[PDB]
């Protein structure tokens, strides 16, 4: 019982990874513009 | 970058002033760089912060019902020249193409289908 | 084959032919369900026939219908009305199912109708066909004589009437294993149940459990306590070991419950027990008062460490250009915290000419954590710094009273009448340079010396002073509010300090409030969301700025996923480079539950962009991995020391000092080459002022108190997390708006050692110990494996990876109670048959009384 609850925190741990990458890679175009343009 | 006289009456004769010391370092250029706490009469290194309200955030926001009318007046313009415009991009798409099959490149050839896609779901949205 | 002959049978009226119908779908199932889903409605039809009998065979293969589809949201639900008819031990494909899914559908309702009330399950708001299938799976589960999964259902189904009978019913006496069965539980409240309401509940029973059984583990009766934050069961404990006294009992949860006890849980066993009768010798300890005396001689005759290291790096760099001066006197009471060594300071005088009032402020605050731990001495060897006596500066009087409050963190009640009265007297009457430096001193004073304890007139008095419109004394009255505030507080501060934060157009005052806002919410976890919303919505950097403090405090220790996601999504919004630090610097102590899951979010953000973000990145390992350290940790902030940029190197040499702290060879084999880092910085002169921060600071962490002391937010006693420990880490991450926050670190001071106290005599015994700790295996660096035992007397400096195996002798006529927990922390022993004393340890006691 205790290592089968383990397993479900795993999956959480993989959602906060995984939803924010999704949300950096549409910040980072925002950071091309301040760097191509600014150099 | 700012520079600043010295009234004391923190100082007097050596003390610290100036609290929450952060952000860059001295940077600049040459001559003031040298000497920071040695000489701090007529120079030293400074930062630059600036604080904005509710209010003055959107003042700056009014770049972009008057810009819709210019978004269809620029649609009537190009509604005559609907068959004008497709005509000199289908034929750079084939120049483009004889040029990758001749390599045997794709950025100039993806610049140009980036103009299509522009050109034509927002000439769908005009019906 | 089809199931057109058996299902055609059903369209005519007889008793005979209605039965053998049915009853031959039963039989044959798996073939014949591709057409019943067509006749599906004209089976259903029949169970709300009175005349029709079959209804509990009947509504068996209805769900076996929606069962052999696919869907089993439907496949339970037509399943209850069998009743009878229900196989439970048949073991079979359709049984393993719908019993394992009224599990699920068992849950749904229970959470979701807690919150209503608990006791639906007794009540018709559940529905009883599902309660009695969820009965028959418990004695199910008491056969096979397993505890986990018995116990662990119902705690995910919110039922207080299983947990109660099953668990007592199963105490044997011997008590061993019980004690470990009811430890299991309080863990396992942590991971499935979400809900603090349900563990209160949970905290509640098991506490009696043990109360009924003489023989008892009295660390886990602590445990229920602490973490329910209740004075009820607190007291019952004394009114049954009243009579049952005894040297390593009353005495031993005496030490555990200093720093697992609030400020508010202390003043009530003091007060409480008065009455009752108590034992005079025991006073002082609950408080805490001769706890620090114990460490006072572990730290000075026990400290390996050279006065000579600061000295060379002192050396390196005086007079002009000062900036190490701010610094020196942080890294100076690190390595004599506790061993009340004031030969630094008074060894080299034009140290303290150069040192300006300014550098007075954190050169005489520097004492409060040298002498930290001796209440009698104080006030008298900083009275001429102290108010009252003629000096050349008000700065004097304010650095000695922000370092006052240091020694006196939470006794300040003496102190307190006298601080916040001149804060009132110079309320009416300021304007002047001296006014406003004497209470801005006076406010850091009133609020640690008051930190940890609610106090009325103390937040009134700090009220009129942000009325003035004053920067300089208004930063500190901010910060002297939110210290009383910890742990529960008061709610109405809440809307008080937002409310006055955005109608002040003074920067300090403004970040003094919402930083403040984080320290009143202490280990809510999603009862501080209301105060969460409020700072993010603001436009305000500042208030967007502490409200990733609030995570970090509340969800500290055991955290949510959804509090992670409030902290990543402010960091990419944002644009303050300040503010996207401290939103990678709070996902520390949400980690605290875990140390190996960690490094795997660090590493993600070690090579991003915005180096100010980076910077907050090295201390997230420097919080929950600094306790402990892992080799996968160090690989992640290597890129951060060997980063050019000046501020990230600063935050790489205070993360790995933490990290290998009390480390030598066959243990970790990098700690050779960061620490000689350490001196390298202070030796290159072509290295940045910016850099050369972290070079004194880590020399001095890793020495700080001669190795006998190591820095943790908690350890594993009660479960609970340290309220000045996990507070003062929060500012010590921080250089950016104040430098020297390090001065709070004091308080998170943990000694690793094994110290044996015989309840005879009330001292300390010296004997051997048989443990694992020997040179060959584990020891201590000078200026995993056992194999071979060791034997040393107490008084001793041990590690904590040396406290697991730390194990008592019995032949010496000295009987353990704790034994040992895995973790430091004193353990009472007993005595069987007094005769004479056999050893005694001379402290610093018998030197000056």
């Amino acid at each position: 019982y205790f290592k089968l609850k383990k397993l479900e925190k795993e999956y959480e741990l993989l959602t906060l990874q995984e939803d924010y990458i999704k949300d950096e890679q549409r910040h980072l175009k925002r950071e091309l513009k301040r760097a191509q343009e600014e150099v | 970058d700012a520079f600043r006289l010295i009234d004391t009456g923190a100082l007097i004769n050596n003390l610290e002033p100036r609290q929450t010391t952060s952000n860059t370092g001295l940077l600049n250029k040459a001559n003031i760089q040298a000497l920071i706490h040695g000489l701090n009469r007529h120079y030293y290194s400074l930062n630059i912060d600036y604080h904005k309200t509710a209010k003055e955030t959107k003042m700056l926001m009014n770049l972009h019902y008057e810009e819709k009318e210019e978004s269809n007046l620029a649609a009537t313009k190009s509604m005559v020249k609907i068959a004008e415009q497709y005509s000199k991009r289908i034929e750079e798409e084939k120049e483009l193409t004889e040029e990758e099959l001749k390599t045997r490149p794709k950025k100039h050839l993806s610049e140009t289908a980036d103009e299509t896609l522009e050109n034509n779901i927002v000439s769908v949205l005009t019906a | 084959t089809t199931a057109a002959p058996l299902l055609a049978l059903l369209r005519e009226n007889q008793d005979s032919v209605k039965t053998y119908a049915l009853e031959s779908i039963n039989n044959v199932v798996d073939q014949l369900w591709s057409e019943i889903s067509n006749e599906l409605p004209d089976i259903e039809a029949l169970y709300d026939d009175d005349t029709f009998s079959d209804r509990e065979m009947a509504a068996l293969i209805a769900s076996k219908v929606y069962y052999n589809l696919g869907e089993y949201e439907s496949a339970v639900k037509y399943a209850l009305a069998a009743k009878d008819r229900f196989d439970i031990d048949e073991k079979s494909q359709f049984v393993e199912t719908i019993v394992s899914k009224s599990i699920e559908m068992y849950v749904q309702e229970a959470s979701k109708q807690y919150t209503k009330d608990e006791q639906f399950y007794t009540k018709d708001i559940i529905d009883p066909k599902l309660t009695s299938i969820f009965e028959r799976m418990i004695e199910k589960c008491l056969k096979a004589s397993e505890l986990k999964l018995a116990l662990g259902i119902a705690l995910e189904g919110y039922r207080l009437d299983i947990i109660e009978s099953a668990l007592k019913s199963k105490l044997d006496q011997s008590t061993s294993e019980n004690v470990k069965i009811i430890n299991y539980l309080l863990t396992l409240a942590i991971t499935t149940v979400t809900n603090s309401k349900f563990r209160s509940s949970i905290l509640r029973k098991s506490f009696d459990f043990l109360m009924n059984m003489p023989n008892c583990d009295y660390l886990t009766l602590n445990k229920v306590v602490v973490n329910l934050n209740d004075a009820g069961l607190a007291l019952q404990l004394f009114k049954k070991l009243k009579e049952e006294n005894d040297e390593g009992l009353s005495a031993q949860i005496a030490f555990d419950l200093v720093s697992s006890a609030s400020q508010q849980l202390l003043e009530i066993l003091v007060t409480e027990l008065t009455a009752q009768g108590y034992d005079p010798a025991l006073l002082n300890i609950l408080s805490g008062l001769p706890t620090c005396d114990y460490y006072n001689t572990f730290l000075l005759n026990n400290k390996n460490i050279d006065i000579g290291l600061l000295n060379k790096s002192k050396s390196s760099l005086d007079g002009k250009f000062s900036l190490f001066h701010t610094a020196v006197s942080v890294a100076n009471g690190f390595m004599h915290a506790g061993t009340t060594d004031n030969s630094f300071i008074k060894a080299n005088l034009p140290w303290l000419g150069k040192a300006q009032n300014w550098a007075k402020f954190t050169a005489t605050a520097s004492l409060g954590v040298i002498h930290k731990g001796n209440l009698l001495e104080g006030k008298k060897v900083m009275a001429p710094y102290l108010p009252g006596s003629r000096a050349s500066s008000r700065f004097i009087k304010g650095g000695s009273l922000y370092g006052l409050g240091l020694i006196y963190a939470g006794f300040g009640r003496d102190t307190t009448d006298y601080l916040k009265n001149i804060i009132v007297e110079n309320s009416g009457t300021s304007g002047d340079e001296d006014v406003d430096v004497l209470l801005h001193g006076a406010s850091l004073g009133i609020g640690l010396a008051a930190m940890g304890s609610a106090n009325i007139e103390v937040y009134e008095a700090l009220k009129e002073v942000l009325y003035n419109d004053s920067a300089t004394s208004g930063e500190a009255a901010a910060l002297g509010m939110g210290l009383c505030m910890l742990g529960t507080g008061k709610p109405e501060a809440i809307h008080d300090m937002f409310t006055y934060s955005q109608e002040t157009q003074h920067g300090n005052i403004t970040r003094g409030l919402a930083v403040g806002l984080a320290l009143i919410n202490y280990g809510r976890q999603e009862l501080a969301d209301d105060l969460i919303t409020k700072m993010l919505a603001s436009d305000e950097s500042l208030l967007r700025y502490g409200g990733a403090f609030t995570i970090a405090l509340a969800y500290a220790g055991t955290g949510n996923n959804s509090a992670v996601k409030r902290l990543l999504h402010v960091a990419v919004s944002d644009s303050n480079d300040d503010v996207r630090r401290a939103a990678v610097i709070a996902l520390g102590f949400v980690l605290l539950r875990d140390y190996t899951t960690v490094p795997r979010i660090v590493q993600l953000l070690s090579k991003s962009h915005n180096a100010h973000v980076r910077c907050g990145t090295a201390f997230a390992l420097g919080i929950a991995c600094a306790g402990k350290g892992l080799q996968s940790a160090i690989d992640v902030l290597d890129p951060l020391t060997k980063d050019p940029v000046d501020f990230v190197r600063q935050a790489a040499m205070i993360a790995l000092s933490m990290i290998l702290i009390q480390q030598t060879e066959k243990l970790n084999p990098q700690v050779a080459d960061i620490n000689k880092n350490f001196l390298s910085v202070i030796t290159n002169k072509h290295q940045e002022g910016l850099a050369k921060f972290g070079a004194c600071v880590a020399q001095g962490i890793m020495n700080a108190g001669g190795r006998n002391v190591t820095i943790q937010l908690e350890n594993a006693d009660t479960g609970t997390l340290d309220t000045k420990s996990v507070v003062g880490l929060v500012m010590f991450s921080q250089f950016w708006y104040w430098f020297p926050l390090a001065h709070f670190l004091s308080l998170s001071f943990t000694p690793t050692t094994v110290i044996g106290i015989r309840g005879s005599d009330q001292a300390i015994p010296k004997f051997q110990m048989n443990c694992y700790a020997k040179e060959d295996a584990f020891s201590y660096p000078r200026m995993k494996y056992s194999s071979k035992p060791y034997k040393v007397d107490n008084m001793t400096r041990i590690l904590p990876q040396q406290s697991r195996y730390i194990s008592f002798i019995k032949d010496d006529r000295f009987v353990p109670v704790r034994k040992f927990k895995g973790n430091n922390g004193v353990v009472v022993l007993r005595d069987r048959e007094p005769k004479e004393p056999v050893a005694l340890i001379e402290t610093v006691r018998q030197m000056k009384d």
